[PDB]
């Protein structure tokens, strides 16, 4: 019962979807065609842009369809989506295949979007670790 | 094909997915009709079988890349073997489906 | 709150929470696999799991072996739908450049984690 | 709401939240160490935390360093049990193909999130009905 | 050939556990404890977590000691089950509170094991020993 | 330990009275007095209470202080008022620009680094757009 606010940069891609309920969280789509070689990196663009709540934090995770069969990862693998960031959400994509390059195309899928209540605690110094143990 | 996308799904339901929706559009701007539109009967039987094995099977799970994109290849293997979508079977479903993945 | 889990593999031991308040379970490796430096490989660890509805299981590298290893997961916050009834598989790859890894039957491999998610409604709107 | 933190190294500062949402504080490095291409080195921070019970730690990489040079967390989604009281150390990795890393002292290299976790039980079933 | 009945009852004796005390604890009947410990039931793979939870000792120990009667005929271990316990103590002490062995260990129970077999060799007791000691040999063994 | 001194500078520029600033951070006038003129040293929680208070960040008080264990002084401190415009830009790129937030490291170096670019070509922090200096950051940020 919670609504997150989402502006499509790119309205030629696709609102992202959940899907079926219950779904961990919603596939983000690749807004340029980029390829990488055996062990480079990208900076893709999803064309999205969405205000994470206050409280909260946005999660961008691997795909294990394309992790698994062809070898591609994230680099900040728990990409983190702070609650004040309001530009265009990117993907730090790599590919992690020793010796096959990897093509993504515009539109693709290559990751989803999780949003998770984050604790924000208040760090207090102490001079040890006193009532613990 | 923005009139026949909304008018048609009541039909089939006999009333009076987005991307699923998404993507048929693109079959218009692309080849001009929807091959998926007139036959949704077969592609959604299809369809309940591709969500049964992405969420049952370990293989299909780990190892998939668009739901859609692969009810589509399945129907277009089946269409090939001239097999119809009454007389298949869940389990005949998954045995191609590992294939192409 | 509980959570069932159907052994397909019997001979490995039940995933156990070991000291209280740790993060997750450990889950055990039902294959015997050698990583050769860069290559991975999807291993099955033998359990099924079923996440509750309104929360996600999540697979974590273990500290130990990626520290010493080298050991992690490609899909490295590992991610269990609820809906998913599957035999849960991990994606482990040897990121050390020259040094093979080699994975017995029964090693734990990576740790099983659940968590609150909120399944939230996309809206679109013009301008924020 | 509350999370009681050590500085085993008095010359890095405390670990802030600079602006308040965001996800976690960010961790300076205690040592300077070189990451040769696809060597890997576990960092320290010279902090140790008391994860109350119920949560845990996370330790993400840092996506700055990350989109630029290349530098990652082995373990990425790095946790920190709520029972260690022992010094936070970040397992950093290079993954540029050919160009190494220098991290020097006081330089922030991941940031450290606190989230609820489900202390789950597990029953085993025959099969789900 | 699972010795976990043998494996209970020496624990809890070990524990100093009544019968009548451990039934508290685990819910099971004097009756299900006893046919459990006499083999004449086997015992269930959700019931194990609970003889765990009423023993005080992590189930996943107990699997490794069955896993010991399944390689060797007996454990070693439930034998000189006294060392163990203070040795592991040990172990989790460091594993909790040192950096060195957080972050570079596998599994607690081979490393006890192989901590045990250290100090077997060079002669000196598992009780006059100090956690600073063991401490060094642990970081030594990562 | 000089941080006596960033207090009560920072006290002024923020327009805060001793005793208005005694309401937020709880301590009393004579422990504020002792430690804005360097009688009593201000502990290290005291520098995230002070922190909260004055509105600014906690870590950007431990890098003013870096400044005089360094060159003497502070240049931070002395030119403040450039440093607030300054720092509020890089604020609004780092939130509001994928190319910033996906390739930054640190908001307070980038800080200094943008005020000794305008120092030098002899740009004022107060007549200048948020437009050009985006472009600035950009340059910095990438090779």
């Amino acid at each position: 019962s919670t609504t997150l606010a989402i502006v499509r940069l790119d309205p030629g891609l696709p609102l992202p979807s959940r899907a079926h309920d219950g779904d961990a969280g919603v596939d983000l789509y690749s807004a340029e065609d980029v390829e990488l070689a055996p062990g480079r990196r990208a900076l893709v663009r999803t064309g999205v842009a969405v205000a994470v709540p206050f409280g909260m934090v946005g999660l961008v995770h691997p795909r294990s369809g394309l992790a698994t069969r062809v070898g591609l990862s994230i680099v900040n693998s728990p990409g983190t989506i702070d609650a004040g960031y309001r530009g265009e959400i990117k993907v730090a994509l790599i590919n992690l295949d020793p010796a096959a390059p990897i093509v993504v195309h515009r539109g693709d899928r290559i990751a989803q979007l999780l949003v998770q209540r984050v604790e924000l605690v208040e760090l207090v110094e102490v001079s040890s670790f006193d009532e613990a143990g | 094909h923005y009139g026949t996308i909304i008018k048609t799904l009541r039909k089939y339901m006999k009333l009076t997915p987005s991307y699923i929706l998404h993507r048929i559009s693109d079959e218009f701007k692309e080849k001009g009709y929807s091959p998926t539109l007139n036959d949704f009967g077969k592609f959604d039987k299809m369809y309940s079988y591709v969500n049964k094995a992405y969420y049952n099977d370990g293989d299909i799970y780990y190892s998939s890349y668009d739901l859609y994109d692969e009810t589509i290849k399945l129907l277009e293997l089946l269409k090939e073997s001239k097999i119809n979508v009454n007389d298949i079977d869940y389990d005949y479903v998954l045995k191609l489906y590992k294939q192409i993945l």
